[PDB]
RNA sequence: CCUGGGCAGGGCGAAGCCAGAGGAAACUCUGGUGGAGGUCCGUAGCGGUCCUGACGUGCAAAUCGGUCGUCCGACCUGGG
RNA sequence: AGAACUUUGAAGGCCGAAGUGGAGAAGGGUUCCAUGUGAACAGCAGUUGAACAUGGGUCAGUCGGUCCUGAGAGAUGGGCGAGCGCCGUUCCGAAGGGACGGGCGAUGGCCUCCGUUGCCCUCGGCCGAUCGAAAGGGAGUCGGGUUCAGAUCCCCGAAUCCGGAGUGGCGGAGAUGGGCGCCGCGAGGCGUCCAGUGCGGUAACGCGACCGAUCCCGGAGAAGCCGGCGGGAGCCCCGGGGAGAGUUCUCUUUUCUUUGUGAAGGGCAGGGCGCCCUGGAAUGGGUUCGCCCCGAGAGAGGGGCCCGUGCCUUGGAAAGCGUCGCGGUUCCGGCGGCGUCCGGUGAGCUCUCGCUGGCCCUUGAAAAUCCGGGGGAGAGGGUGUAAAUCUCGCGCCGGGCCGUACCCAUAUCCGCAGCAGGUCUCCAAGGUGAACAGCCUCUGGCAUGUUGGAACAAUGUAGGUAAGGGAAGUCGGCAAGCCGGAUCCGUAACUUCGGGAUAAGGAUUGGCUCUAAGGGCUGGCAGCCGACUUAGAACUGGUGCGGACCAGGGGAAUCCGA
C-alpha cells in the first residue's frame, strides 16, 4: 500500500474514477482514510478530527463509505 | 540454576577438580590476546586523538604493544607517564640550552654591531 | 624466536618422506611462496597463481613465469640469445 | 590437466568487423597487455610466431 | 524452541533453497524464502577488479523491471567502464592519434627532403 | 564423468610477523602472535580386530553387545 | 454380552532436540478420514487396527514438472554392412524459409489514413536436428481463517511477474525559449526569423522519463575447500512491569507460560568500497586477531555509491494471542473490558551478509534468458502549432496442461512378514559439562516393541564382587581389571632433529567465606554500569573430593611393512 501525505492529493484520488471502496478507521490518537482504487491501497492518516469531519463533508457523494466499527 | 550461577559468579564451584577441559578450551589464548590487545591499542587512540601522546611515540608504543611487553592497562598507563615525564625533562633541558645559545648568539651579533658602529 | 633449526617450512610435513626429499622440497617451496619484486609497478606483490602463472598484486598485470620461480635461468639465457639474434646483423 | 599455461590472445579480423579470440600456449616472459605480433615479416621477439 | 519446517518439497539445502526465518503477525516463526544475491556488473577486461558504482545490483531478469536510470551512469561508457578506464582510454586514444600525426608529418618531411 | 549434500569438541604449534637482549659483522638467543598438516585423542558417518561372546530350524539365506581402525581427507553419500 | 490390552481421568516412567518429535526426495498406491461388523486376518485378544463393507477426500500465473544445457544419448548428409541394421555428430553436406530497409504490383478495413500478399535487391558462421536434472541455471505470494480428511492452491485481506494495445486508454516528459519591428500607460497582443531528440554536480554520480536499425564489445547468469574476524536475525541468559496458574509444615517482592508485525513502497540506522576532491608525508606514518597500505598518493577533512534480510511508517489491529465477563438448542472466521510493555549483556549455538588470508604439477561447469555500452544508417512537427519515442505514474484484459491425500518408518519402502537388517535430507531447548560426548529435565510423542499370571531349581545369556597368592591355568595376560579428566613440576634410549611424548614418575582436586588482577560509558585527575576467568589465603568435613557420568595401562626388545 501507499501513504498519501497531503490532503489535496488524496481528495484528487477520491475524485479519480475506478475507485470502489473508502474505509474510515477511527483510532485512539488519529484517523485513517482508505481508498481501494485498483490493486493499490492509498492511506491518508490525519490527527485532526475537525479536518477529518470536513474531509468527510467534502467527500464525493457518488462513492461508498464504510466506517470500521 | 540461578543459585548455582550466582555461586559461580561469586567464584564458588570453580576450583581445580571441577575443570574437565583444558585452560585453552575454557578461556582461549587467542580470545585473551584479542581482548587484551584491542583494549591496549584503543587506549592509545583515546590518548593520541585527545591530548596525551604525540605522533612519534604513538607508533613506537603501538609496536611495543603488538610485541608482548605491556601486560595490562595499568602498567601501560604508567609507562606512558614515565615516557611523558622523560620527554618533558629532555625538552626542558633542550629549551634551557637553546636559550643559553640564543642569548649568546644575540649578544655576539649585537657586539658585532657595536664594533661596526665604533669603526664607522 | 627461532623454533625449527633445520626443517624450516617443511616442518608441516613432520617426520615423513625422507631428509633428502624434504631438503630438496625446501628450496622450491621457499621459491613458490616468496613474494617477488614486480618489474612493472615496482612493488613486491608478485603472488603465485597456478603453475607457470605469476600474478602481481597491484596493477593486475599477469605474467607467464616459471613453474617454481619467477625467472628460470634457462629462460634468461633464452631471452639473451633471442635479443642477440634480434640485433645480430638485422636478421 | 596441463602444467603449461594457456594464453588468450585476441586478434582483429581484416575481412569482417569482429574481434576474434584465440588460445595460444603462453611462452615464457609474456605479460597481459603485450602486443603479440604474428606473421611472416614479424620482428623476432619472445611471443611473436613467425 | 519452536522447531520449524520447510514449505516447499525441497528437502535438500541446495543453492536455490537459500532461506531465512521471519515472524508472522499471528506470532509464529515462519520459514521464509530468500532470493539469491545479485552482484553488480564489473568493468571491461583488464582493469583492477571491483564492481561498477551506481548500478542496482540485481538479477538480470530483475533488469527488466529496472529502468534506464538505475542500470547505467550518464557518462559515456557508463555501465561498462568504471571511469578510470574512460579517463585512461580518452588520453590513450588522443596521444596515440597525435603521435600518428607526428609520425605522418615527419614522413612527409622525409618525402620533401628526399 | 556430470550435478548436489555432509563431517561436535579438544592436543601438537610450520612458514610468515612483532618486541627485547647479545655481536664488529655473519647472525644468534628469549617471550609473544600465527594456524600449517595425505598431524594425534575422540562423536556422528564409513568399515569390521578380538571375545573365535550371543544366536547358529536365529531378528537376519551374515545380524546383534562390548571391545574396535579412521575421522579434512587417497573422506563418506544421493540422483543422472 | 464379554476388558491384562479399547477410550478418558490420575499416578509412575521412557524417548531427551545427533529423538520413540515436527516435515520431505525415492519407493507404496488409498494405506488418509468418517460410519458399521468382528467368521477370515493381527502369530493370545480386542469393544481395537494399516482387516472387512459402505461413503468421502488431493482446487496453483507467482510450489514443482514444463524452458535451458552438463557427463552423455541420438537422426539426416556420408561411410560400412548378406541383413534386421551398424559407425559418426562435425566429419566427405547446395545442411538458414529469417530480417532493418527500398522499389514494383494487387487485395482488404472508415481505400484520406493504415493493415496485408507476391516478386526483385540487400543483410544475416550453424560451432549443426533433437533428448538429457521434481537437488544444477530458471522472473514473480505472502499474513490470518476454514474441514472428520486440503493449504503459499479454498475464503478474506494485502502485493508482484510475464504477454497485449490496431481508430495508436489517461496524464507526465520530448514542450514550449531567444532576437527583431509595430500597437499599448503597463500587464500583454500582432508579424518575421532561429533554436529546442532533458537536466544538475569540479568530481565519484543523482532525478519521474531521456529517439535508436543491421553490426560489434562487455557484464550477469557463472563458481573449489579450509582458516580467522566483524555486522544482522532467530533461540538462550539477566533486571523490572502486566495477565493467568503452582507451593505456602516454615521461608521465598518466589516458581512456570506468554508479552506480535508478512510480502511489497518510502525514510533512517548499521556494514562495506581496489569510488572521488582538497592536500603532501621521512623524526616515517595509518591500521589487523593475523596481515597489510603509502609518492602509481599515507594520515586528516569533505563527499559519492552498494547491501540494507535491522528499526519506524501504509499494510497493521478491524485480524492473532493472553485474561475476565455476557447472549444464541444450534447457525454467527459471535459481543464487550483490559493488556499485548522498558532495558542490559555475550570466547553463547544456528543461519545469513561482508572483509581478509592460506592451500594447488588438484584452478574448481556449460547453455537458456536478460541488461549496458560503442557506432548514427534512419525517423519526426517545423511553429505561437504540435509530433517522432518513452526502460515514468496510472487504467484495462489474460496466464492454458500435469502433480498436489497419507507413511517417509524398530507397523504404509525393500528384504516371502507389523522381520534387532538396509535406504537420502531440514529444524533443533534447559542444567552439569570443552563438547551435537555421557546423564537428568522442557515442548512433543510412547506403552517396553507379535503375550500375561505364579514361584525364584539345575544349566545358560548379560552385569557385579570376593580373604591370601598374583599368570603358578592356558599354545599364548584369551577375557576381565588397573592408569584414565584438568592444573603444576619433570621427562630417557634413539633420530631423517620434525619427533619419541599425554614418554616414564610425583603433588593437588570437595564445601563455604574472603583477597588481588584482568573493562566500558560520561568532564574541563572525578562519577555511573555490568562479563566470567585465573591466582592466593583461612576455616571445615570420618582422607573425602574427575566422588555418578565422561575415560590412554606402561617399559625394554626382535622380525616384517616406511
Ligand atoms: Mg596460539
Ligand atoms: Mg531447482
Ligand atoms: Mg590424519
Ligand atoms: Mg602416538
Ligand atoms: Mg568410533
Ligand atoms: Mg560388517
Ligand atoms: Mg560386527
Ligand atoms: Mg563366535
Ligand atoms: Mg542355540
Ligand atoms: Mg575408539
Ligand atoms: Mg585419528
Ligand atoms: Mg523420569
Ligand atoms: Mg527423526
Ligand atoms: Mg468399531
Ligand atoms: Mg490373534
Ligand atoms: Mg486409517
Ligand atoms: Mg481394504
Ligand atoms: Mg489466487
Ligand atoms: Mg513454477
Ligand atoms: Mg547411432
Ligand atoms: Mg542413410
Ligand atoms: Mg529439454
Ligand atoms: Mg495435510
Ligand atoms: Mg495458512
Ligand atoms: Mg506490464
Ligand atoms: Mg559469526
Ligand atoms: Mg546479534
Ligand atoms: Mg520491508
Ligand atoms: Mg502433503
Ligand atoms: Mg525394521
Ligand atoms: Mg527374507
Ligand atoms: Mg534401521
Ligand atoms: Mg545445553
Ligand atoms: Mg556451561
Ligand atoms: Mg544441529
Ligand atoms: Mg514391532
Ligand atoms: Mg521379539
Ligand atoms: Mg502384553
Ligand atoms: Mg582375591
Ligand atoms: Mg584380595
Ligand atoms: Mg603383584
Ligand atoms: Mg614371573
Ligand atoms: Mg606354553
Ligand atoms: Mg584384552
Ligand atoms: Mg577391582
Ligand atoms: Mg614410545
Ligand atoms: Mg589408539
Ligand atoms: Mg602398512
Ligand atoms: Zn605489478
Amino acid at each position: 500500500p501507499r501513504k498519501i501525505e497531503e490532503i489535496k492529493d488524496f481528495l484528487l484520488t477520491a475524485r479519480r474514477k475506478d475507485a470502489k471502496s473508502v474505509k474510515i478507521k477511527k483510532n485512539k490518537d488519529n484517523v485513517k482514510f482508505k481508498v481501494r482504487c485498483s490493486r493499490y491501497l492509498y492511506t491518508l492518516v490525519i490527527t485532526d478530527k475537525e479536518k477529518a469531519e470536513k474531509l468527510k463533508q467534502s467527500l464525493p457523494p457518488g462513492l461508498a463509505v464504510k466506517e470500521l466499527k | 540454576c540461578r543459585k548455582n550461577t550466582l555461586a559461580r559468579r561469586k567464584g564458588r564451584h570453580m576450583g581445580i577438580g571441577k575443570r574437565k577441559g583444558t585452560a585453552n578450551a575454557r578461556m582461549p589464548e587467542k580470545v585473551t590476546w584479542m581482548r587484551r590487545m584491542r583494549i591496549l591499542r584503543r587506549l592509545l587512540r583515546r590518548y593520541r586523538e585527545s591530548k596525551k601522546i604525540d605522533r612519534h611515540m604513538y607508533h613506537s608504543l603501538y609496536l611495543k604493544v603488538k610485541g608482548n611487553v605491556f601486560k595490562n592497562k595499568r602498567i601501560l598507563m604508567e609507562h606512558i607517564h614515565k615516557l611523558k615525564a622523560d620527554k618533558a625533562r629532555k625538552k626542558l633541558l633542550a629549551d634551557q640550552a637553546e636559550a643559553r645559545r640564543s642569548k649568546t648568539k644575540e649578544a655576539r651579533k649585537r657586539r658585532e654591531e657595536r664594533l661596526q658602529a665604533k669603526k664607522e | 624466536a627461532k623454533r625449527t633449526k633445520k626443517v624450516g617450512i617443511v616442518g608441516k610435513y613432520g617426520t615423513r618422506y625422507g631428509a633428502s626429499l624434504r631438503k630438496m622440497v625446501k628450496k622450491i617451496e621457499i621459491s613458490q611462496h616468496a613474494k617477488y619484486t614486480c618489474s612493472f609497478c615496482g612493488k613486491t606483490k608478485m603472488k603465485r597463481r597456478a603453475v607457470g602463472i605469476w600474478h602481481c598484486g597491484s596493477c593486475m598485470k599477469t605474467v607467464a613465469g616459471g613453474a617454481w620461480t619467477y625467472n628460470t635461468t634457462s629462460a634468461v639465457t633464452v631471452k639473451s640469445a633471442i635479443r642477440r639474434l634480434k640485433e645480430l646483423k638485422d636478421q | 590437466g596441463r602444467g603449461a599455461p594457456l594464453a588468450k590472445v585476441v586478434f582483429r579480423d581484416p575481412y569482417r568487423f569482429k574481434k576474434r579470440t584465440e588460445l595460444f600456449i603462453a611462452a615464457e616472459g609474456i605479460h597481459t597487455g603485450q602486443f603479440v605480433y604474428c606473421g611472416k615479416k614479424a620482428q623476432l621477439n619472445i611471443g611473436n610466431v613467425l | 524452541v519452536q522447531r520449524l519446517t520447510y514449505r516447499r518439497r525441497l528437502s535438500y539445502n541446495t543453492a536455490s533453497n537459500k532461506t531465512r526465518l521471519s515472524r508472522t503477525p499471528g506470532n509464529r516463526i515462519v520459514y521464509l524464502y530468500t532470493k539469491k544475491v545479485g552482484k553488480a556488473p564489473k568493468s571491461a577486461c583488464g582493469v583492477c577488479p571491483g564492481r561498477l558504482r551506481g548500478v542496482r545490483a540485481v538479477r538480470p531478469k530483475v533488469l527488466m523491471r529496472l529502468s534506464k536510470t538505475k542500470k547505467h551512469v550518464s557518462r559515456a561508457y557508463g555501465g561498462s567502464m568504471c571511469a578510470k578506464c574512460v579517463r585512461d582510454r580518452i588520453k590513450r586514444a588522443f596521444l596515440i592519434e597525435e603521435q600518428k600525426i607526428v609520425v605522418k608529418v615527419l614522413k612527409a618531411q622525409a618525402q620533401s627532403q628526399k
